[PDB]
Parts: structure tokens; C-alpha cells; sequence
């Protein structure tokens, strides 16, 4: 198999600026009749690949005129000249010199921001759920930047493990912020239990960690 | 068949 | 235009076979190749194999070698690909693609809209929905959406009129092998007292509407 090394895989860009994306091949893709077989194409969350650059240079239909694609036979580019928040997504470089087609490691493109402390509050299992006989406590970090932010749960100052689960929104449009929520699922023997639970947070727009925390049964 | 479609004009 | 069309998403249980459809139209069918790759979540694409549909004469990767059998029918100029013997690590989007070169001319790679293929054991449920209620500026409240089968829901907020503000997280998959997420959004604290917060979820396989009133404890 031909292997494709793609680089750098993060990258935050100020909105007007430039971007440059590079992939390199183990082996030539140049092949003798002329044509150079490596494709770069955009990878959206819930939709196909959209293809932007073919045959190493070659603007697909319809892609804005501030894409393009150039290289030699091993080292290849993909410029944008002008990021924007349509441009937000998961960039690939693939093989089709040989199969199987290969494809390199992605670039994750973002735009980049001033540093945003997160919003931390936290959330009690309700009355209705507790009867059920489990109890979820949720605890939402709300629009910061960068992505990069730890959670941590605690049931009676207790640091918690494996009984957790978190998931990240896309990079907003309009405040190029993200939000994460945290759930702590128990079962209503184990909440009853205990007393005080709480989220502390880490983030780099935050000075030292932020806790909320409530007490069971106020 | 174990030919690929850029060698097909060979 | 070049268009690839590709059948409905699945869901199978481990060991069940999937077979997948892609129909063709806007070029000759017979001129190309139809290769198939697949994205699985958290992990990068991966190329299946490929099928000539005027020989007949397929290739597959090694590790699919026994398990994959694609199939084409030139009348209806489709292309097909069954999976076998399916395991939680087959989970992924299935893409059938036209490949590059015809004979004379080498041009761009066109793609199927894909077909999500889930495996997993678990029957249809409706999710239960529970208030996160607002704290004693700003404040959040939302709602948790549990225990539900297969993706998606929908979640609006006071049916459409309220959408600044409204993050709707993506969900996660618990060991139960059943969903579930939650909504949120930031709203003053000035009006909680007056204002009311509704969140409607919508979960068509189980037939679930549902309208949750959020106030405060």
C-alpha cells in the first residue's frame, strides 16, 4: 500500500487569512503518461466528501476560486487563500495511483478566536427520572475557545471514573465557540447516598479550575 | 482482473 | 450531471449480512470502475475494494478477502456491495464512488451521499424526557433526552420561535446500547419567572411526540 503522511492535522485560522495543508507520499503519484493521482477533498460532519482539488491541480466544479492544489510527484499543497467559517470542517488527501486508495491522517480546520472562559453550570437528576430508578447530573460548559477543556466529577469531594460520558457541539458560525456537555449517570441507590456533588472545569481562559456543585435534596 | 484504471491506456 | 444514488441506512444485528445499493446516471455505466469505501466513526476512511462492470472481475483488500462480494446489473446500472458476518468495528458510513479512468480520459472521482450501517442488537425505543431545570445575567436550562433507539431525535425550543441560544449536543452511545443527549439553551434570568420554556422531541421510528415543560425547582 502507498502510504500518505498529511500535516499538520489542527489547524485554527483568523477569519481573511491564509491556509496550507500538505501531503506527502511514500512513492511518486506522478505517473509516466503525465497525470498526477492525488485528490483532496472535504469531509463536513453528516454529509459525502466534497471533492476540491483533482489530479493534483485541477478545480473541481463549483468549489470558490480560492482553492487550489499544486506539488511535485511526493510532496503536494493544498492552499486557501481566504478561510471562512464554510470552509470549517475535515480535510483529506488521498492516493489513486494504485489500490487500495490510501488516505492521509486529516486536517482538522477551525477558525481561530481571542480566548473564551467557558459558562460552567451544573444540573440535579429531576424528580420524574428518579423514580425511573436512575439519575443523570449534567454539567455544561457553554460557548469557549479553544476546544480543548477537562471535566471533572466529584461525589463527596470523591474524584469519579468511568461512569461518564461527554460530547462536543460543532464550532458555532456566528462566535466561532464550542460547547460540551458532561452526564454522571448513577443509579438512585448510589445518588441517595451521597451528598454533594460537583463539575470543577479546566480551561486556558479560566485562571484556576471553576467548580458548581449542589447538595442532594437542598 | 488485478489491473488498475491508470494504467488502462497503458 | 454524474450522480451516484445509494439505498437507505441499515441496522443489522452482529453476524447478519448488509447489501448495499448504488444506482447510476449522467455517463456509461460500463466505462468505469465502482470502487467502495467506508468511514467509520473515530477512525479514517478505508477502501473496501472495487468492481469493473463490463468484465464482472472484482478486487478486494485483504482484510475484507471473504467476507465482501460486490455485484452489478448492467441493465439497471446499478452496483452493489454485501458485507458479511458484520461485527461492531463494521459500523460506519458506506460509500460507493466512480472511479477516474475510462480507457482514453482520466478525470475527477465522483461520490455516493452515503449509507449509515449500524450494528447493533437493540429494538426500537422512544426516548423518556427529563427538565434540566434552571439554577436560584444569564441562566441554562434544557432538557435530557434518555434511553432511545435508533438516531436521530429532533429537539426545537417553544416549537421553532426560540432558537438563539439553543445548543442540541450530539448524542452518545450508552452500554445499553441505547441513546441519548441533551439540549440546552442560555437565556436571562429576568424572565424565569414569567416566561415559559417548552422543548419538543420528536422521535419518528418509536412514534414519540413529546412537549416538556422546563421551570424552575
Amino acid at each position: 500500500d502507498v502510504v500518505m503522511t498529511q500535516s499538520p492535522l489542527s489547524l485554527p485560522v483568523t477569519p481573511g487569512e491564509p491556509a496550507s495543508i500538505s501531503c506527502r507520499s511514500s512513492q511518486s503519484l506522478l505517473h509516466r503518461s503525465g497525470h498526477k493521482y492525488l485528490h483532496w477533498y472535504l469531509q463536513r460532519p453528516g454529509q459525502s466528501p466534497q471533492v476540491l482539488i483533482y489530479l493534483g491541480s485541477n478545480r473541481a466544479s463549483g468549489v470558490p476560486d480560492r482553492f487550489s492544489g499544486s506539488g511535485s510527484g511526493t510532496d503536494f499543497t493544498l492552499k486557501i487563500s481566504r478561510v471562512e467559517a464554510e470552509d470549517v470542517g475535515l480535510y483529506y488527501c488521498m492516493q489513486t495511483l494504485q489500490t487500495p486508495w490510501t488516505f492521509g491522517q486529516g486536517t482538522k480546520v477551525e477558525i481561530k478566536r481571542t480566548v473564551a472562559a467557558p459558562s460552567v453550570f451544573i444540573f440535579p437528576p429531576s424528580d420524574e427520572q428518579l423514580k425511573s430508578g436512575t439519575a443523570s447530573v449534567v454539567c455544561l460548559l457553554n460557548n469557549f475557545y479553544p476546544r480543548e477543556a477537562k471535566v471533572q466529577w466529584k461525589v463527596d469531594n470523591a474524584l469519579q471514573s468511568g461512569n461518564s460520558q461527554e460530547s462536543v457541539t460543532e464550532q458555532d458560525s456566528k462566535d466561532s465557540t464550542y460547547s460540551l456537555s458532561s452526564t454522571l449517570t448513577l443509579s438512585k441507590a448510589d445518588y441517595e447516598k451521597h451528598k454533594v456533588y460537583a463539575c470543577e472545569v479546566t480551561h486556558q481562559g479560566l485562571s484556576s479550575p471553576v467548580t458548581k456543585s449542589f447538595n442532594r435534596g437542598e | 482482473d488485478m489491473v488498475d484504471s491508470p494504467q488502462l491506456a497503458t | 450531471q454524474v450522480q451516484l444514488v445509494q439505498s437507505g441506512a441499515e441496522v443489522k444485528k452482529p453476524g447478519a449480512p448488509v447489501k448495499v445499493s448504488c444506482e447510476t446516471s449522467g455517463y456509461r455505466f460500463s466505462d468505469y470502475n465502482v470502487h467502495w469505501v467506508r468511514q467509520a466513526p473515530g477512525q479514517g476512511p478505508e477502501w473496501i475494494g472495487r468492481i469493473s462492470p463490463n468484465s464482472g472481475g472484482t478486487k478486494y483488500a485483504q482484510k475484507f478477502q471473504g467476507r465482501v462480494t460486490m455485484t452489478r446489473d448492467m441493465s439497471m446500472n446499478t452496483a452493489y456491495m454485501e458485507l458479511s458476518g458484520l461485527r461492531s468495528d463494521d459500523t460506519a458510513v458506506y460509500y460507493c464512488v466512480r472511479g477516474h479512468c475510462d480507457g482514453t480520459t482520466c478525470s475527477r472521482a465522483y461520490w455516493g451521499q452515503g449509507t449509515l450501517v449500524t450494528v447493533s442488537s437493540a429494538s426500537t425505543k422512544g426516548p423518556s424526557v427529563f427538565p434540566l431545570a434552571p439554577s436560584s445575567g444569564t441562566a441554562a436550562l434544557g432538557c435530557l433526552v434518555k434511553d432511545y433507539f435508533p438516531e436521530p431525535v429532533t429537539v426545537s425550543w417553544n416549537s421553532g420561535a426560540l432558537t438563539s441560544g439553543v445548543h442540541t449536543f450530539p448524542a452518545v452511545l450508552q452500554s445499553s446500547g441505547l441513546y441519548s443527549l441533551s439540549s440546552v439553551v442560555t437565556v436571562p434570568s429576568s424572565s424565569l419567572g414569567t416566561q415559559t420554556y417548552i422543548c419538543n422531541v420528536n422521535h419518528k421510528p418509536s412514534n414519540t411526540k413529546v412537549d416538556k415543560r422546563v421551570e424552575p425547582k
